[PDB]
């Protein structure tokens, strides 16, 4: 799970090295990040159902034609799908924010997705429009303080470049 | 491998759910507790050399065995190899000890290391008996208690950090 | 790999014999059937994302507990090797069709199939409920009875080219 | 074992690709000169005796120091041995002829070929004199059609030069 | 890999003592039989040819059944590999020889052979027998008493160097 | 064990040869050159406790700052560890004469002492002490003849040199 401290820690494994002044700084960086990270993350998790409705919403809402016969959401089946991976992107953002890096989203969301999504007929487009419209609405300090937002819109911001 | 916070997210995974925040609490603990967590690192890397060598020089004089022709430390090439695997269990306890979590540890020097000393025929034993001498060493250098060397730190209570070194050595004695 | 000629010669070196008038035979038959063998590889073949994804998709929708944390397909990451691993298996089944053999697709894919899952933890009842699948999805293409794409070739009987599918298939199950 | 199905199968393999066009107009070639190359491994194996026995005969008409005593042909289980050898060659090419490539040969005759007849002095010279005189033999239509006779002529090339 | 002299040095460190008068004796009297078995090495690799190929084919007249279809010298490929076996062997043996220690031939021609030849499904009976032509052949040698070919040497006792040749293709039969 | 013999023999196993004319000739060399260093093995191993003795002597006197406490001379165990690994080197140099060969001193004394001594406060300068004076108190002919002490010094010299 790439984090700050995998990083540094494997950096050190693959020269033989004990952790030096260099990893401890780096593990001083994640104490200091942390307080606007976890801020997100927390702020996340006790919103997270109104966060995926606006998001599905959203991308219906942007790409009325996904609800056409032969399209991802021509049943109401495949539309609760679509929320449900929506949440679980949301959900892999909240690990992301715990974590402190993108690992849980690498592996858990990103790794492989192109190919699932062209085997399954799903528009990248469509998950896009979910984030864009989630990182757009997020409201500072209203929803989160100013630096927990950088940390979160840069989650999702990541996600976004993932599918691009 | 994982560290503290991705252990909890991996556990928050099981359940497909969003981080408790009895979760969230205890990692802003560990998160208070983080300059101490980098002095104990520091205490044991600034005396890796002190404590693998007294270790494997203490297993040697409770066990003279070992260096009589036959022995498994007898030649130079051996005691090397075996002031060696004491030096990397060291750095793979204190990747642990880094992280929180005993995943590096377990993955990338544990697994397997029990089924290559019987390959080998590194005793068990003795092995067992360097890792817990490093291992009172090392509790000793978290705690400021060596005898011969003092760390200077402001004053407070590491007994976590001591107890999570322990049993990171415990798990390296169990392993094997 | 053989194919079904080199299979002939095969068991005819078992006896030191010269091909005899029988294979000879059999032979002519395989190569009169040749171009309904090649319409049956252009069905297969033209239409294997849908097969994969389709078989995919059924074997989930019969068994949700796949997509839920912990299960096998859970992630995209396995889906994915899921999607490529259902692509495999056709791509072997329709070599095995086009070389009339199943040799390609026992040594080539299915040699250690079976232990390799074991080591995974991909479960083989839902392995065998995806290859079933496919192999009723590619009888449907070789006999050009699918419901949503037609294939058009000249009228004819392709009985025994399904049943060799079929068969392929049978083995991949039961290798598993 | 070598032949247009298998090595038309295994550049698919080694790329990961199911068969497409290519794949299936090279079997079809395999369809169309089927009957040609049948039709001479038919011919081969209902008169194979005879054949042999000429080829052998040529041989050691051709060479009779052969019988000296110390070469290879110096007892009579050893010149037995000779034909049988020229038998089991025969039946490659019949072998070769029905899977339409020289695969066979490759792996059951040749492979190794020259390691045994210089370990057991048995000169290539005269498994070429035998091969030689079976070749120019063929009587056309007299044995076989033209077609066929390309083909067996071209086995036995084949065997020929992997003897140079 | 180990001569007589670095197996008498082996030995005597598992004693951590200096070389005994007794075992250097025993060296001397190897050195003092330097030159016969020198001549011993020469008389073999002289005629490795003889030795492999006549060794071969009498395991093949004595079994026919190994050059019949199925049989494991049936091909060019299968009597090919078998020669270069027989030599391989042979080479080895003839190492052992020169460094008067068996060590060479166990470590890097012996280990494992058993169980590659299950592997492969090389008969262990044949291969035995073709070794112990190989012995008989390669003793004879030794001590120039093949019949077809003789190899001039001043006059003398060679029979601890057979007696040597015989023990280490001994060893190779014993193994599989 | 690097010997003449091991040698040449893994020379010829690398090229998959049977010994030929020059593998025979090195063994001639072992032979030619057995006398000396038999020689000064057996006259190493009749007398090595007085050897052992004057050289670990010779440490001490020259560098007497090693029975200072937290030196490696600082106790009497060790000072007995000093003279017992002085043992350990003439044994090693008994085997490489025996052997003909550096070997048993490669792989049983020099690989890895540089790692131990370093480890274990133990100063190079010290066991090249006890070697040099070992080395420049050979006496010819009254200790052995003069090509054994061409073998002898040749040992010791090899030590001296893997400490520097
Ligand atoms: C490293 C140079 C040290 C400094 C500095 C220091 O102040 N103490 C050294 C490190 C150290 N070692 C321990 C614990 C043990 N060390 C042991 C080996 C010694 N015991 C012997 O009999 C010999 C004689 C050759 C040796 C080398 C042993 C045994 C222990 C006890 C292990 C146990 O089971 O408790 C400690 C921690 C506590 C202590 O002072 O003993 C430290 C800091
Ligand atoms: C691919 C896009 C398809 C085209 C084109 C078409 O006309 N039919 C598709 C391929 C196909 N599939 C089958 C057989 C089965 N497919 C199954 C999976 C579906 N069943 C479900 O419940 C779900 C809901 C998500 C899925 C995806 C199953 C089950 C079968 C039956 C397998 C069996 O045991 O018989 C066929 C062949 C016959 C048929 O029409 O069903 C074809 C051509
Ligand atoms: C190599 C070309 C030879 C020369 C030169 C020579 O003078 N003798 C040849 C080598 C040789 N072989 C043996 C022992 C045996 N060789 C055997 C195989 C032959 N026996 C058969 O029935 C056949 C017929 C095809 C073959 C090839 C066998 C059996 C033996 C006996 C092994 C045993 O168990 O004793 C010898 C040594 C003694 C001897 O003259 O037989 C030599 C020098
Ligand atoms: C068979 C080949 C072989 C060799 C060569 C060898 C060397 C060797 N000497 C050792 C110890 C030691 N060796 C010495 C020797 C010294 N004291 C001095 O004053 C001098 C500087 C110096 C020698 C010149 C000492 C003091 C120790 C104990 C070090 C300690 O525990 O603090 C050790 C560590 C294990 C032990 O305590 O016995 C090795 C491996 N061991 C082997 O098996
Ligand atoms: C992933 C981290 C890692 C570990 C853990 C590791 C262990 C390890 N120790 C080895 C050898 C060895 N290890 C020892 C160690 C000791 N002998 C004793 O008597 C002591 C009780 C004991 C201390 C554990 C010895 C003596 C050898 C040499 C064995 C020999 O030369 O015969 C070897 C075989 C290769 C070698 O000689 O270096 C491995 C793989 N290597 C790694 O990369
Ligand atoms: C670059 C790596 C790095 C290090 C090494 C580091 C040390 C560090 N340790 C601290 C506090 C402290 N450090 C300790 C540690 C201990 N006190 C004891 O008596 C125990 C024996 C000892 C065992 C580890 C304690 C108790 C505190 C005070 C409580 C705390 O601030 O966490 C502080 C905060 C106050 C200060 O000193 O300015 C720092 C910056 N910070 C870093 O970023
Ligand atoms: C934990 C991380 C994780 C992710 C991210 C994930 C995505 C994911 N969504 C899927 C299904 C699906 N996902 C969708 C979603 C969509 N419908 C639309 O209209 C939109 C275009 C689109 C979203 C923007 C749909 C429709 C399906 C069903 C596709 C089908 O069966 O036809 C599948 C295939 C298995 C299944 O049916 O559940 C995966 C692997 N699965 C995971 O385990
Ligand atoms: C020679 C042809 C060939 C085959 C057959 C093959 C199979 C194969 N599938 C794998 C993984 C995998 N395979 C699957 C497949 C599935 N999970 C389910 O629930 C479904 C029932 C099942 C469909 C069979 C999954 C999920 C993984 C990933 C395992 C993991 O990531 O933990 C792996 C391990 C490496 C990887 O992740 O890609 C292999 C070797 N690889 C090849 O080269
Ligand atoms: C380049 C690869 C290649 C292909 C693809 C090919 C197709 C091909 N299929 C043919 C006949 C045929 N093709 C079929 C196949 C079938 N009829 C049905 O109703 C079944 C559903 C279907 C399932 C496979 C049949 C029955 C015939 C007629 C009998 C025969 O000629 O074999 C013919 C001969 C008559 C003609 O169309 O000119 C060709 C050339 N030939 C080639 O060389
Ligand atoms: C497997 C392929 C094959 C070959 C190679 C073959 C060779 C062959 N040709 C033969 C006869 C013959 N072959 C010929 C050749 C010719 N006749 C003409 O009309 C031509 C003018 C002339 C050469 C151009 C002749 C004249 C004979 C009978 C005379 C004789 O035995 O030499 C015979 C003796 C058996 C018999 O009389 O039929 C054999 C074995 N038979 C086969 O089945
Ligand atoms: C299935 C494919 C196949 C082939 C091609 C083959 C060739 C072959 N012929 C052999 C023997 C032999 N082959 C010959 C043949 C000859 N005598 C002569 O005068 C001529 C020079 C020459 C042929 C032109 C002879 C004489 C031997 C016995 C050699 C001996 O034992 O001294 C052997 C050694 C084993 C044995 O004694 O049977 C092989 C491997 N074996 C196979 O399994
Ligand atoms: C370290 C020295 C060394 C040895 C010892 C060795 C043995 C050896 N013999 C082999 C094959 C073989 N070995 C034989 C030998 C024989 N068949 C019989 O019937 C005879 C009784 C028997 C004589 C022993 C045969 C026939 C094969 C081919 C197996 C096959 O092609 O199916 C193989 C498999 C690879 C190959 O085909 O070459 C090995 C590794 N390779 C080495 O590098
Ligand atoms: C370059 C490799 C090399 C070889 C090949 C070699 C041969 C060699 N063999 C010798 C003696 C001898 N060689 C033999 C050997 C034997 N006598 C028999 O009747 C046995 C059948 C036979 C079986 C091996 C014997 C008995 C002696 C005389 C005793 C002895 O000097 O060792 C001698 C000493 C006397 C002389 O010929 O000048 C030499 C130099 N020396 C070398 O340096
Ligand atoms: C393993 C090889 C080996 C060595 C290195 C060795 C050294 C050695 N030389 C000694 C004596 C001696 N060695 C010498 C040296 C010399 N005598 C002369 O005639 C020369 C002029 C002069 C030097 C060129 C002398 C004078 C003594 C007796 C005086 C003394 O103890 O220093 C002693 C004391 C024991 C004894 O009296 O014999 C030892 C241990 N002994 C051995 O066996």
């Amino acid at each position: 799970m790439k984090s700050v401290i995998t990083t540094t820690i494997s950096a050190a494994d693959a020269a033989g090295r004990f952790p030096s002044s260099s990893d401890l700084e780096s593990v001083q960086g994640n104490i200091q990040r942390a307080a606007s990270r976890l801020e997100a993350a927390e702020k996340l998790a006790g919103n997270h159902e109104a966060v995926v409705k606006e998001a599905g919403d959203a991308c219906f809402a942007k790409y009325s034609y996904l609800k056409n016969p032969g399209e991802a959401g021509d049943s109401q089946e495949k539309i609760n799908k679509c929320y449900r991976d929506i949440d679980h992107y949301m959900r892999l953002i909240n690990y992301s924010l715990v974590v402190g890096g993108t690992g849980p989203l690498d592996e858990w969301c990103i790794a492989g997705a192109r190919e699932v999504y062209r085997t399954l007929n799903l528009p990248s487009s469509s998950y896009v429009a979910a984030f864009v419209f989630t990182r757009d609405r997020l409201c500072v300090p209203r929803d989160m303080s100013a630096q927990a937002g950088v940390e979160y819109g840069a989650a999702l911001d990541y996600v976004i470049n993932s599918l691009c | 491998m994982l560290d503290a916070f991705s252990r909890v997210v991996v556990n928050s995974d099981s359940k497909a759910a969003y981080v408790g925040g009895s979760d969230l609490q205890a990692l802003k603990t560990f998160i208070a507790d983080g300059n101490k967590r980098l002095d104990a690192v520091n205490s044991i890397v600034s005396n890796a050399s002190c404590i693998v060598s007294d270790a494997v020089s203490g297993m040697i004089c409770e066990n003279p065995g070992l260096i009589a022709p036959g022995g498994n430390c007898y030649t130079n090439r051996r005691m090397a190899a075996c002031l060696r695997d004491g030096e990397i269990i060291l750095r793979y306890t204190s990747y642990a000890l880094l992280a929180g979590d005993s995943s590096v540890l377990e993955d990338r020097c544990l697994n397997g290391l029990k089924e290559t000393y019987i390959a080998l025929g590194v005793p068990t034993n003795s092995s067992v008996r360097a890792v817990s001498i490093m291992k009172s060493a090392a509790v000793a250098f978290i705690s400021n208690t060596a005898s011969q060397r003092k760390m200077a730190t402001t004053d407070g209570d590491c007994s976590a950090l001591s107890s999570e070194v322990a049993s990171y050595c415990d798990k390296v004695a169990a392993a094997i």
